[PDB]
Order: structure tokens, then sequence, then C-alpha cells
RNA sequence: UUUUUUUUUUUUUUUUUUUUUUUUUUUU
RNA sequence: CGGCGGCUGUUGACGGUCCAAAGGUAGGAAAAUCCUUGUCGGGUAAUUAUCGUCGUGCGUGAAAGUUGGUCCGACUCUUCACAUGUCGUUUAU
RNA sequence: GAGUCUAGCUUCAGUUGUUAUCUGAUUGGUAUUGCAUGCCCUGAGUACGUAAGGAAAAGGAAAGGUUAACCGCUAUUUAAACAAAAAA
């Protein structure tokens, strides 16, 4: 905390997020404390950084899944589905309402 | 959120005695439900809940021991709650943006 | 209009990658889709130079996904193909062909010339290393050491020019530091080519240059004047 | 951040249970942590002895916090804490207290880390 | 990977920054 | 079938006098009417806006339709609740 | 005749306000400040004053606010998903 007053901080906390990058990597953990939610965001590389201990893991598939960058499946993302509405003011085509429409038909 | 006090409201302070108290949930939010009827209150409830507790288990499990929680004081058809674990945190990215009154009870 | 408001307007403007189609996401990519068929069942398509520059984007990545020979490939294959005849096609003709070519199976020809109609600009898309090409394609692999052996042994200022990249092709004798004298050497069975499994007919087939020929007459036409059709229909005029 | 017509929950042990701010030195709705504002009591206990108009000074956010070590601290509820006389006006705080508070009523504290 | 304030930085210079114009050519 | 009032004396049941066919009844009452801030109470950090009430400040007025229990509402207004770029203050496709 | 970099002029407000005599071989002879909201700290509990009470010269810093610039960090939105092997 304080290199003048020599005071020191332990937080403990489980982690919801990895931002992994080059040198600006971070790492977020989420706890409680009298029912009150606190989330802090550290990074990897900080010379402020006494110790870091890891109390319990979850070595699993899971966790490889979500450590890793997949890649689409398919090029069906091109489509679009989200742009696919109908203007307020333009001419009237079959039974859609003013807005997104829909696929099903 | 809440400008003035609102009417008294015995079930959801039940509900979060009892939540807080068997479930030990990190991010825990309840609301009433005005979907369910604008002119009933204290009735029907919705909120967002998550704990270490839900980690390596299956999404049946996970919502059994919610249901099995709730029959326990009686109000099992009367929580619409979304829960899901830690480490899938960012599935609940379009649930915390909204609004979340703060009822006084 | 003035002509002077087009360059007042563009300035400071950046470029767009992906050029603009009439109408919605979901239906220029149906276009696109479709236009990428009708280029595999042809040979060469005309079309306007705007869009011949944008279609060979897709042109390059379907055949450069059609060689993977995976099932994840597959898939995307799969998802830029309509008809099964030019599936059928990338899959037994154009896949055996580009075996040896790193990329770059398709080219754009401009005609420097405009639309009777529309005074619009014109241009070819045709596939590369095809027959009745527009102009000829340059060899690759086996082929282009050999050209390249041809022209070191040519005269010597090829021998200079390909001095330092023929070392890496192996085309360099170390042991006498001259260039190799049998170019056959370096031959290797490709891809293409059929590995080993290991008559007195009356009935047999003729050799012929694209397929083979069949001892008996047919009265067929072509594939291609088979089927006739009207191209267009007058519409009269009502006054 | 915070801003006019808005609720905020009272961290001390005082009774009062939520307040709405009348006042802030700001213009964009951007304000911050340890920043002093002027409160109006909405709600009160059977045994309180708050005043009408409260002075306190902004303790939790729920905004996330940059610090300057490239940081950032972020919380669940906005909430303060009455001052008079330059001293809060109950004895113990609620919850942790954020590093990023000039003021020495954060000493009352349980965890200064968290 | 791009844009933006909701992020960050400055609040100094004025004979400074900058600029479309070499002028002993008094009848192109 | 138009409508229905003066002086003066003790807050004033009561006494004098002029006039007339009769000389506002009850109810409502700050009002589809006087006045664009009447006293007090409920809501808000502020209420002259609005409800309740008093019945003086001016005044309306009974099959001219007055008052109104219950029920009822595309009729004014007060106030509560959810979401929300209405907003300080504006972005991206 | 031609290419580059430039002199002069021009530029928000505005002005004409600068150097007698001259250390004898003795550590040497003006120097980038025009300018200015509020609160806090050192000076200072000092000057002042029975008492209560309570200044300036200078510097240092935390909010708020305006202009301009930018994408290293955070927030919103959003796009992309393709060629290392000359055995290919």
């Amino acid at each position: 905390l304080s290199r003048s007053q020599q005071t020191f901080a332990t937080f403990q906390g489980y982690c919801v997020e990895v931002r992994k990058k080059r040198l600006n990597s971070s790492f977020v953990l989420r706890n409680s404390y009298e029912g009150i939610g606190v989330e802090q965001r550290i990074p990897l590389y900080s010379p402020r950084i006494i110790s870091l201990k890891v109390v319990s893991s979850c070595a699993s598939p899971t966790q490889d899944f979500l450590l890793e960058r997949h890649k689409p499946l398919t090029r069906d993302y091109r489509y679009k589905w989200k742009y696919n509405f109908r203007g307020r003011w333009s001419r009237r085509i079959g039974k859609h309402k003013p807005g997104i429409r829909s696929v099903e038909k | 959120a809440h400008k003035f006090a609102a009417p008294p409201c015995p079930n959801l302070l039940l509900l979060r005695k009892t939540i807080h108290q068997r479930l030990q949930p990190i991010l825990f939010f309840l609301k009433n439900d005005v979907t369910m009827g604008n002119y009933v209150y204290d009735q029907h409830f919705k909120g967002v809940l998550c704990s270490p507790l839900f980690e390596g288990k299956s999404y049946k499990e996970i919502y059994a021991m919610v249901d099995r929680v709730l029959e326990d004081i009686g109000l099992s058809g009367r929580v619409k709650l979304y829960c899901e674990p830690p480490s899938l945190l960012h599935k609940m990215k379009y649930h915390v943006r909204k609004h979340w009154p703060l009822e006084k009870g | 209009g003035w002509s002077k408001v087009v360059n007042f307007l563009n300035k400071g403007v950046q470029r767009r990658p992906h050029r603009r189609l009439p109408g919605q996401p979901h239906h220029q990519w149906n276009m696109l889709k479709t236009q990428l068929d009708q280029l595999v069942r042809s040979d060469r398509l005309e079309l306007t130079l705007p869009r011949a520059h944008e279609l060979q984007q897709y042109a390059e990545e379907l055949v450069h996904f059609a060689k993977q020979n995976t099932p994840e490939s597959s898939l995307i294959v799969e998802s830029m193909i309509f008809t099964p005849a030019a599936r059928r096609k990338l899959f037994h003709e154009l896949c055996p062909l580009y075996a040896n070519r790193p990329f770059f199976y398709t080219r754009v020809v401009n005609q420097h010339r405009l639309r009777m109609r529309d005074a619009a600009p014109m241009a070819y898309l045709e596939f590369v290393d095809r027959p009745g090409e527009i102009r000829p394609a340059r060899p690759v692999g086996f082929e282009r050491k050999q050209a390249i052996w041809e022209e070191m042994q040519a005269t010597r200022r090829g021998r200079r020019q390909w001095w330092n990249h023929a070392k890496k092709l192996g085309l360099i004798d170390e042991e006498t530091g001259d260039v190799i004298s049998d170019i056959n050497a370096l031959r290797r069975p490709s891809a293409a080519e059929w590995e080993e499994s290991d008559s007195p007919s009356p009935y047999k087939m003729v050799a012929a240059p694209k397929r083979a020929l069949e001892p008996f007459f047919v009265d067929l036409p072509p594939p291609t004047e088979r089927y006739r059709k009207q191209r267009y229909v007058f519409k009269r005029f009502r006054p | 951040g915070l801003w006019r017509q808005s609720i905020v929950r009272c961290a001390d042990n005082t009774g009062v249970i939520k307040a709405c701010i009348i006042g802030i030195r700001n213009k964009y709705g951007t304000g911050k942590i340890g920043a002093r504002i002027r409160v109006s009591v909405r709600d009160k206990t059977p045994e309180c002895t708050a005043p009408k108009m409260p002075k306190g000074v902004i303790v939790r956010r729920r905004k996330e916090t940059r610090r300057k070590d490239g940081s950032y601290i972020k919380f669940d509820e906005n909430a303060f804490v009455i001052i008079q006389k330059n001293k809060a006006r109950g004895t113990k705080i609620k919850g942790p207290v954020p590093m990023e508070i000039r003021h020495n009523c954060k000493t009352l504290a349980r965890w200064i880390f968290a």
C-alpha cells in the first residue's frame, strides 16, 4: 500500500476474468465480505505485487476451453440476421410488424 | 432507486435472509416482478444469483438446490431466479446492466 | 452535377474494404454466394470491374479451404456452395489441378470499354491455368525448377541472376560448383497422380485429348446444345 | 458516477437506511469517492436520532474507480457516512472501505484492503 | 482491429507556429 | 309567460321609520361564477398548484332544476410503481 | 529557364519603457517572471490587541470548470477468423 508507512494488504477472491495480453495483462478477482460483493482487477506485471498464491484450483477441460481462442465453425455469421428489419414508413411486405423480422416462415 | 418507502415486505426479507444463510452467494440481486401484475405486491420475485457451490455441476442439479431451499419456506413457484457459476459470469452480461430497485421493507 | 463536388467531398475520406451492394446484408451475402457457384460452373464470367474485384476475394478462399481435406475445412467449403454440380467440379477438377499452386488461382482482366446501355466498365473473371485462358500461366513446382534450369543453361546472364536462387533449390552441384547436368533426377510423385494398387474386345475406347471416345456414334448435340430456350420475350406496350 | 436525485444508503450504525442526494460539486454526473454531498433522509428507524439534513461524504460507489497504480476498484452499492464537527456521528462502518479516501474516517472500517 | 467520451495529457510561445509572393524590370 | 330592497340603534334574539304584489326559502358556497397567492391541516429539501375544512370577501339560487347515499367513466387535477437517450450530453453499426 | 530551404512583409490585445564613471594579477561585473476566482499547508498562533480574536512577502496541491489534442489504460459499440514445409 504505502512504502513509507510499511502498510501491506492481502486480498482474496475467485478468478472471474483473465485478460490475456503482452504487457497490459490483468486478472479480475471477486469476493464477498459481510454480504457486500467487491471486485478488483490487478495487472499481471506490476512491481507492487508482494506475493501471489492459489488456494483452490479447478483443473478440468472446461477451464482449458475458456482459456483458448476458438474459431468460427462456419461462415454463416456473415448473414447478420439482426439487421433484417422493416422500416416504420416502409411498404407493407407480408404480415411483419415494424422491427426485426423472423426466420421461421 | 426507490424514492420513498414501500409497503411491508416480509417475504422479501425472508428470502434475503435464507439465501444469504444457505447459498452464500457472491452476486445476489432481488426485486419485485411487475410483469406478473402491477396491482399486486409481495407475491412474485425476480433476481440474479451466483455462488461458488454451483461449480462443477449441471444446470439440473444447480436449480434443484434452489428449488429445495425455496420449498423450506414455501415460495417455490413464486421466484424467477437466474443462476450461473462464478466462472461463467460472462453469461450474465445482459442481466446486470438492468436497473435494480432498493426496497426498504 | 459539377464534377467538383466529387473532389471536394472526398477529401479526408478512407476507402471501404468491402464494396457495398444493393440490398440488405442477408441479400448481399446470398448474391455473392450464388455468383461464386455460377463462376465455379462457368470458367470465365463477364462482370463490372468493381464487382469483379469483389468476387475474387471469395473465389480464392473457396479453393484455399477446398484443398485442406479435413472435416473442419469441409464444413466451411459446404457453407459456400449451393448446387451439387459446383461441388463436384470443385472436388474433382479444381482440387487436383491446383495441387502445386500455393495461392492466387484467379485474376481480373479489364476490357477498357463502356457498356452501350449503361456506359459502365467491363471486366472478365477467369480462373488460372484453364483451357482457352486469356493468357498462359507460369509453372509451379518441378516445372518451375526445370524452367529455371533451362534459363540458367541458356545464357550467362541468367546463370548469374539465378545463381543465388538456384542454391536453395539444389540445381547447383556443390561437389563441383556447377549447374546440375541431369534435371530429371529431381522428379518426385505429385498428389494428382494415381498410386499403384499392386485386349481383343471390339468395344475398346479410343484415346482422345480431354476424355476418351466410344467406338460407337450417338446422335446427340453437345451438352450445351441439347436444351434450347428463348433468351428474352418481347413485352408489347399498352397505349 | 453519482448525480442529483440519487438514493444512497448509510454505512454508519446511526439508524438511517437511505437518503436522497440534494447537491454535489459536479456537472456531468461523475461523482467520485470522498466527495462531500448533502443528503435528505427519507426513512428512519423507530430508535433513530439523526437530523433531517445530515452532511456526509461518499464512501462506496457502484461505478469502478481508477487507481494511481493502474488498478481498479469496484463495489456493489453506494453508501455514505454522516460527518459532524469533522468527525463521524457513528462508531462503526459496515463493510470494507477503499483506500482512495483522504479523510481519516476510514480507520473505523474493518478491512481497508478488501 | 476501428470510432467515441464516460478515459488520458497540456494550458506554453505571439519578432511564436504558419504561409499561396525573390522585388535595381520606369511602359510583357 | 320578466322576477323578487333602504336608513338607523342595542356579536346584537329585540326596538324606530320609508317603500312594495312579494320583499332569497333551504341547500350548495374561494365556485363553468368573485378573485389569475383568503385562514388552518395532510404530501415534498420548497407547494401560491390541488384535497379537506371554516362560511366573511364578493355573491349564486330549487321540476328555472338545487343538493346528493350507492354504483358507474375516452372528464379536469393531485399523488404512487416498473422500465426508459426526455435529459446534463452526447456515441457505434 | 527549373528543384529545395529561406530573407522582407503580413499575424489575438498592446507598447517605445534598456548601457555616465569603468575590479591595477586580490576565483568578478543586471539576465526567459507582463497574469489576477475559491479552499488548505509552511511562514504563524508570529505582527496587532485588556480579552475574545487574528495578517503579508514566497512556494508548494487536492477538487470543480473551459479549450485543444490523442487511443498507452478503463467503459460502450462493433469487425475480422486464409498461403512456415522446394515431398506441399
